[PDB]
């Protein structure tokens, strides 16, 4: 009956595994189940529903057992409901103050890797200028704490952040990881405009097959997608236009969510690239 | 030969008796009553090449 | 068997005594060779051979007569366990005809039975007697008639054995031609030199034109036109042993995927009663009076297989910067690995001594890219593993334990057994089982992920396992056969490969530095004639012309190999040859030997 009433909790499941792992092959009788194998089981998650009941639980159990629950908190809610329907009594002010507690803390740990990737494409792009704010961050970052409790300074310096995501992170390492294609654009493109004859010089050299000619589309739809920083930057901003150009950059991404694997898709053909420009006559008249 | 297997009465009954090889794109061939055609067959088939004037070698 | 009887019942073997005699050409001594000349208490001399006490036809010499033998002093009665290598040598020489000799090759040992194999082999073609060697491909008939080659010419730049590789869809007009230019050459070879040609057919039982061999030498005419008496020429036939499979694999081979296109009573290709897909070797069916005159060599009875195998990984270490001790490590593990192979009733096709020196091509290929192997070996379990797996590895011995797991680990399905018997020979890191297959694991986990991710793909073990396997094979040109079930993950592990095997566009940084690869399809058919096979192979070869082959390796995909099994257009027939020098009816070159999937 117990389980029944606790099999649509995943902590369930998990802490289930991650005891019954701790016996090892045996064939076993089913009295000696209840004993050798569930009373631990309900012990520990006892003494776990008597933990978030009060709050004494540290972070370090926070972001060892709850990590696969980021960007999805609708079954978090329900969890805890079937969580609390194990002890029947109200469940009116519990929840909601720890499901906001998890998200500033699952937003932070974001933000965290989000000004690591900030701070490598600013290295990586050359732009020094100045940000100043995501320094104690850094310093928290390499910092260890352990409490369960509600970080308030913070909170405006993250009203910048906000509403990233979890994608775009993605598009973030794509620029700063892909640094001998930007310094080739840099070096051997320089502009927006000449991107309209380059693309017709491209369609050329390129083949007669659909990956060969969908390599001018997919390089295009790269640039027009980062052109709005790989070409308009000076070399020090601050971070409230940075900001306020990253959101016309976001209008940018509106339209084609595929834009960071066509740069990568784009940044792994840079010998063709290379070849585009200082192509002699390519004798191969075509198909 | 030996690993000529599954070929021999026809080629026999053609040459031997019916004095023919016919190609039908070409040419056609016709035994001739003035040359000697020896057949070295070793050893069904037992029976089919009794019907030929036969020379039977022995250890 | 009923079926090969008269083949595989071998009346005597090499380990039965050779009682021989010779009378020297230049020089007028005499050799007796193979024998002991003892004294019976009768007043009579009697033969009796080395290694046991066997007294084989008493009353044979008189006393007086072997005293008449010592006072003209005939170098009689004499074992050659304690001659140095020069007196061999000279020993042959003299019982050869060969005047002033040299030593062509140090490295190849003088045993007594090779100086009985040699000195019976002249024997046979000095007086005329044909010669037809019966053993498998792993002993030594190549390197005992090219030693007896080189010293019959002694130093002189000549042509003098020829070596024709006669496989299953050798026609007899070749072996016509050859024999004529063979003819025409051993003319010239005589006219300049005063020196004889060999012509070596190995093989010579895969084909159907093994009578026409027959032609050559049982009774010297080729095609029709008799071959010249005076003319100094000598053919010697080497023929594949007729066996059966026994009977569990031949139950492991019906049941691999979905079975045989045809079944086994209503195929075609027949010896007796007797597919030739349950044969080991495929051997068509010797012609009758040949078989009066092929006689054995040896077996490499397992004693000295391990002083083949060290001279092999010796001369192939390259260990001007490798190790001293690490060489007889590999020497010993691929010994182990062979007695594995051994110590079972079956092999896959008795590939000793070629699968050896292929698996320390493939330790080569490890060793000469364990630098940056290691490199992304550490950087994935680093950011995917505890510190249990992050100790520094030995750039031979992991190249060593690759090397078996993709040479012998791959292949078998008993492979928990391989693993603990081959993990007695293995030093620290590598004493157990478990450690080897955790290292395998590993770096399957590291090629998949190397490859562009997928979601909603079956990643599971036979994905990682073919992956593994097809990227080794395509960067070393080893052709592999991949039979599964139809839903086995084997043709996406196809896509993946051949979409993350690109030169220099790749994904990652691991296949960034290695080859680029373009891949011509060709889905067989049970209506497939030969002709597209070769146009196929002859496209791909047309593609990797031109290119530095260092960074670009075209590879045939057959697509359904088990619909072309016994066609009756024969397509693979033309296979064998075709994945051994790239080409058919021309001299090898570079840009023909492509990889095979």
């Amino acid at each position: 009956s117990k389980l029944d009433s606790l099999k649509d909790s995943h902590i369930f499941q998990d802490f289930w595994q991650e005891t019954a792992e701790s016996l090892n092959e045996l064939k076993v009788s089913l009295p000696e189940v209840l004993e050798y194998l569930y009373n631990p089981c309900y012990d520990n998650f006892y003494t776990l529903y008597e933990n978030l009941k009060s709050g004494k639980i540290t972070f370090a159990e926070v972001d060892a057992i709850f990590k696969d629950f980021v960007d999805k908190y609708d079954e978090l809610k329900n969890d805890l409901k079937f969580m609390c329907t194990m002890n029947p009594q109200d469940q009116k002010g519990w929840i909601s103050e720890r499901v906001g507690q998890i998200k500033e803390y699952h937003t932070l740990h974001q933000a965290v890797s989000s000004a690591k990737v900030i701070l490598q494409v600013r290295r990586a792009l050359g732009v020094t200028g100045d940000f100043s704010v995501l320094n104690p961050l850094l310093n928290f970052a390499d910092s260890f704490e352990d409490f369960g409790n509600e970080s308030p300074q913070f909170i405006k310096a993250k009203q910048l952040l906000q509403d990233i995501s979890e994608p775009r992170q993605r598009c973030l390492e794509e620029l700063a990881r892909q640094t001998e294609l930007v310094a080739w654009l840099h070096k051997a493109l320089e502009d927006i405009n000449e991107l309209k004859v380059f693309v017709d010089l491209a369609s050329i050299s390129a083949g007669e097959n659909d990956i060969d000619v969908d390599r001018v589309a997919c390089f295009h739809d790269a640039v027009q997608g980062y052109a709005s920083l790989l070409y308009k930057m000076d070399e020090r901003t601050n971070f409230s236009d940075f900001m306020n150009h990253l959101q016309e950059l976001w209008r940018a991404l509106d339209n084609d969510q595929h834009l960071p694997d066509k740069l990568k898709d784009s940044a792994r053909n840079l010998e063709w690239l290379k070849t585009v420009k200082e192509s002699h006559g390519s004798v191969e008249l075509s198909s | 030969s030996t690993s000529v297997q599954t070929g021999i009465p026809i080629f026999l009954f053609k040459l031997l008796i019916l004095q023919y090889l016919m190609d039908i794109n070409g040419k056609i061939w016709r035994r001739s009553p003035g040359h000697l055609y020896l057949v070295e067959i070793p050893q069904p088939l037992f029976k089919f090449l009794d019907l030929f004037p036969k020379v039977t070698c022995r250890p | 068997e009923e079926d090969l009887a008269p083949f595989s019942l071998r009346k005597r073997w090499e380990s039965e005594p050779h009682p021989y005699v010779f009378f020297n050409g230049d020089h007028m001594t005499m050799t007796f060779i193979g024998f002991h000349l003892e004294t019976n208490n009768n007043g009579y001399v009697d033969a009796i051979n080395p290694s046991n006490g066997k007294v084989i036809k008493k009353d044979v010499m008189t006393k007086e007569l072997f005293d008449g033998l010592r006072l003209q002093r005939v170098p009689f009665n004499i074992d050659f366990d304690n001659l140095p290598r020069y007196e061999k040598l000279e020993r042959l020489c003299l019982a050869l005809g060969i005047e002033w000799p040299i030593d062509p090759d140090e490295t190849y040992e003088l045993t007594t039975d090779n100086m009985l194999k040699i000195l019976a082999i002249e024997m046979r073609f000095r007086c005329g007697i044909p010669v037809i060697i019966m053993g498998e491909t792993g002993c030594g008939k190549t390197r005992l008639i090219k030693f007896l080659s080189d010293l019959k010419r002694g130093s002189v730049e000549a042509e003098t054995m020829k070596l024709v590789k006669v496989h299953g869809g050798t026609t007899p007009s070749m072996i016509y031609s050859k024999v004529k230019e063979a003819e025409r050459t051993a003319f010239s070879n005589k006219a300049q030199h005063k020196l004889d040609t060999i012509l070596f057919f190995d093989e010579a039982n895969t084909t159907e034109a093994v009578s026409c061999i027959k032609e050559i030498l049982c009774d010297r005419t080729v095609d029709g036109e008799h071959l010249h008496e005076d003319s100094g020429l000598h053919i010697i036939a080497a023929c594949n042993p007729y066996r059966k499979h026994s009977q569990e694999m031949i139950l492991r081979l019906e049941s691999a995927g979905l079975g045989y296109r045809v079944s086994a009573e209503e195929t075609a290709d027949r010896l007796g009663s007797i597919p030739l897909r349950q044969l080991v070797y495929r051997v068509h069916a010797l012609p009758p009076s040949l078989i009066p005159l092929v006689w054995d060599f040896g077996q490499l009875n397992d004693s000295a297989e391990k002083l083949y195998i060290q001279q092999i990984v010796q001369r192939l270490v390259d260990s001007v910067s490798v190790n001293p001790s690490e060489t007889c490590v590999i020497a010993d593990v691929l010994s182990a690995s062979q007695m594995f192979m051994r110590k079972r009733e079956n092999e896959c096709g008795f590939v000793s001594l070629r699968d050896v020196e292929r698996c320390v091509k493939v330790f080569r290929w490890f060793h000469d890219h364990s630098d940056m192997l290691l490199k992304e070996l550490d950087k994935f379990l680093h950011e995917s593993s505890d510190s249990t797996h992050t100790f520094e590895r030995d750039p031979v011995l992991w190249s060593l334990v690759m090397a078996i797991g993709v040479c012998y680990h791959a292949s078998l399905e008993e492979k928990a057994s391989y693993r603990t018997a081959i993990a007695r020979c293995f030093p620290k890191p590598y004493n157990s089982s478990r450690a080897i297959l955790d290292e395998v694991t590993h770096v399957q986990d590291l090629f998949l992920r190397g490859a562009p991710i997928r979601t909603n793909i079956a990643r599971n073990l036979a994905l990682k396992e073919n992956v593994f396997m097809m990227v080794i094979c395509i960067e070393l040109k080893i052709p592999l056969f991949l039979v599964g079930k139809p839903g086995s993950s084997k043709s996406l592990a196809k896509i993946i490969v051949a979409d993350a095997m690109q030169g220099q566009a790749a994904f990652s940084e691991l296949f960034r530095c290695l080859k680029q690869v373009h891949l011509v399809s060709f889905q067989c058919s049970p209506h497939s004639t030969p002709q597209g096979i070769i146009s196929t192979f002859k496209q791909c070869a047309r593609f990797q012309q031109g290119k530095d082959l260092g960074q670009y390796v075209s590879v045939v995909v057959l697509d359904e190999v088990g619909l072309a099994e016994d066609s009756p257009k024969m397509p693979l027939k033309t296979l064998h040859p075709l994945l051994e020098d790239g080409c058919i009816e021309d001299d090898p070159a570079p840009y023909k030997k492509v990889g095979f999937v």
